[PDB]
């Protein structure tokens, strides 16, 4: 709003500048000097006021390029952040994006974004794989964690400790390849069900 | 080839590192209207003041350029307000980052790659200030922009994707590539079994990028054009 | 008020010299804080403590060394839902200017010279 | 004054061009460096992994670590396996064969895996699928129940 007010204000104030003539008002010049000597002063006044109008049109087209870059960016945030869900980081704002609430504002728009940021952290012990019968086990979703006693499986985004099972891991490779593999016991849920049967 | 029953799955891969050169800001210059007409004379001031506010609008315009040029570097160079440091004991799982990491033994903090980037682009600032074009220095000096880069590198080596979206969460880089392969559709079996081969692929790729920047000086021509 | 000169050392002239130029009326402090009014070449100023304007080196933020180890991992046990604010422009004032009335109105001779 | 006005107008056009390049660099700074972008040919050729920024005069230099596959081999495929009369569709990956035994593998790398109940899923039947082939789906509980 300040660039339009300052642009219109300069655009009006240039009429008060004389631009090399006797006076800025055309009635004092046309009411005194004769028309043939006066036409030279009129051509200097038109050319000066003309240069101010072409200067104004060039600044408006240049400012039109920034308002169009911001408008296309607003349409991009409007598309990704509001209607759907954008997985881009630091696009819809800091944190993992969820939803955006648009709000009307004079000569623009304000976006209220709902983000997910973690708060409390705790140091854990990790291993890339679990060695049980001699063949390796890798996590299907998440990473391996331990509190110093038993190895747990949990997601990277939040802590939900789970017992190592066959559905939480997948069998690939062996124990002599992966660097950092640890030995533990993989729980098989079929065993107590068959013992009870 | 085109067949309904035919399919191709890759049995091997390679890690390529490229270079894209994007200019950020240019040197900020502001030229005064009265001295550009002439100095030490009232004839330039009386006839130039007779044209009104042209100096003021062109001066406020060049000042507006210099402020936005500091703001573009502020929205790009510094993403986070927290400084991250590189630990002295380095075990990355077989990767050698010493080329891309800054060298503390140098008087100014820069990496081995930034040492070549500063040398391949051609005081001149005071020389331009001698003819009446004033070059205003940037708010962020070369050591702090390089410190922003070293902070962002140290965060990617240690914290990974966490510090961008929140508090920095420490993760080992050997497990970090497991998530980066799981994001692109590659099983982490490729990482854990071929990690020794990937270490030699990455270290050779960094040596080839360093050789391309050292032998070919026209790769920085995007900034040389500016 | 701290008066700053651009691209010149101290000539005429709490008179200090920085890379941006001669800075008078401000005090130089070796410690570094969060910036408020920026200047250039890594120096800014703020009003702090019987109070005056102090000049100081750009602080890049809190320096925290994150621990890194092979078997060490940190997983978040709690989360926070934050709302941020993004302001972007959309539209600007629509303006249309007419050549005859803007350059010379109520003038027959100047209106014929514009046509 | 006209020569100076030409200079300032040309500088304003370069200010808009340098702003488009700086915001594009800031966007690539956020997506390519801090996080991981799955966008194709944004962070550079190949499947993107990580981006490393470097300070450079009046700009920034990105080192993009990408995943480019190299060697491949032509295999025989099929959309589904018909076993007991109902179609078995791949859960993750595709069905491949070297001409002897049908294998299950992902599209991004070749890692042979036998057909089990967990790598596939049962949906519909066998007549409605175009290109389905016949094979024997191995039941993991059959030898365990026989040994018990």
């Amino acid at each position: 709003v300040n660039q339009n007010a300052q642009a219109l204000n300069t655009l009006v104030k240039q009429l008060s500048s004389n631009f090399g003539a006797i006076s800025s008002v055309l009635n004092d010049i046309l009411s005194r000097l004769d028309p043939p000597e006066a036409e030279v002063q009129i051509d200097r006044l038109i050319t000066g006021r003309l240069q101010s109008l072409q200067t104004y049109v060039t600044q408006q087209l240049i400012r039109a390029a920034e308002i169009r870059a911001s408008a296309n960016l607003a349409a991009t945030k409007m598309s990704e952040c509001v209607l759907g869900q954008s997985k881009r980081v630091d696009f819809c704002g800091k944190g993992y994006h969820l939803m955006s609430f648009p709000q009307s504002a004079p000569h623009g728009v304000v976006f209220l974004h709902v983000t997910y940021v973690p708060a409390q952290e705790k140091n854990f012990t990790t291993a890339p794989a679990i060695c049980h019968d001699g063949k390796a086990h890798f996590p299907r979703e998440g990473v391996f964690v331990s509190n110093g006693t038993h190895w747990f499986v949990t997601q990277r985004n939040f802590y939900e400790p789970q017992i190592i099972t066959t559905d939480n891991t997948f069998v690939s490779g062996n124990c002599d390849v992966v660097i950092g593999i640890v030995n533990n016991t993989v729980y098989d849920p079929l065993q107590p069900e068959l013992d009870s049967f | 080839a085109y067949s309904n029953n035919s399919i191709a799955i890759p049995t091997n891969f390679t890690i390529s590192v490229t270079t894209e050169i994007l200019p950020v800001s240019m040197t900020k210059t502001s030229v005064d209207c009265t001295m550009y007409i002439c100095g030490d004379s009232t004839e330039c001031s009386n006839l130039l003041l007779q044209y009104g506010s042209f100096c003021t609008q062109l001066n406020r315009a060049l000042t507006g350029i210099a402020v936005e040029q500091d703001k573009n570097t502020q929205e790009v160079f510094a993403q986070v307000k927290q400084i991250y440091k590189t630990p002295p004991i380095k075990d990355f799982g077989g990767f050698n980052f010493s080329q891309i990491l800054p060298d503390p033994s140098k008087p100014s903090k820069r990496s081995f790659i930034e040492d070549l980037l500063f040398n391949k682009v051609t005081d001149l600032i005071c020389a331009q200030k001698f003819n009446g074009l004033t070059v205003l220095p940037p708010l962020l000096t070369d050591e702090m922009i390089a410190q922003y880069t070293s902070a962002l590198l140290a965060g990617t080596i240690t914290s990974g994707w966490t510090f961008g979206a929140g508090a920095a969460l420490q993760i080992p880089f050997a497990m970090q590539m497991a998530y980066r392969f799981n994001g692109i559709g590659v099983t982490q079996n490729v990482l854990y079994e071929n990690q020794k081969l990937i270490a030699n692929q990455f270290n050779s790729a960094i040596g080839k990028i360093q050789d391309s920047l050292s032998s070919t000086a026209s790769a920085l021509g995007k900034l040389q054009d500016v | 008020v701290a008066v700053l000169y651009q691209g010149v050392n101290c000539t005429e002239v709490n008179v200090f010299q920085t890379r941006a130029g001669c800075l008078i009326g401000a005090e130089h402090v070796n410690n570094s804080y969060e910036c408020d009014i920026p200047i250039g070449a890594g120096i800014c100023a703020s009003y702090q403590t019987s109070q005056s304007i102090i000049a100081y080196t750009m602080s890049l933020g809190v320096e925290n060394s994150v621990a890194y180890s092979n078997n060490s991992i940190a997983i978040p046990t709690n989360f926070t839902i934050s709302v941020t604010t993004e302001i972007l422009p959309v539209s600007m004032t629509k303006t249309s200017v007419d050549c005859t009335m803007y350059i010379c109105g109520d003038s027959t001779e100047c209106s014929n010279l514009l046509l």
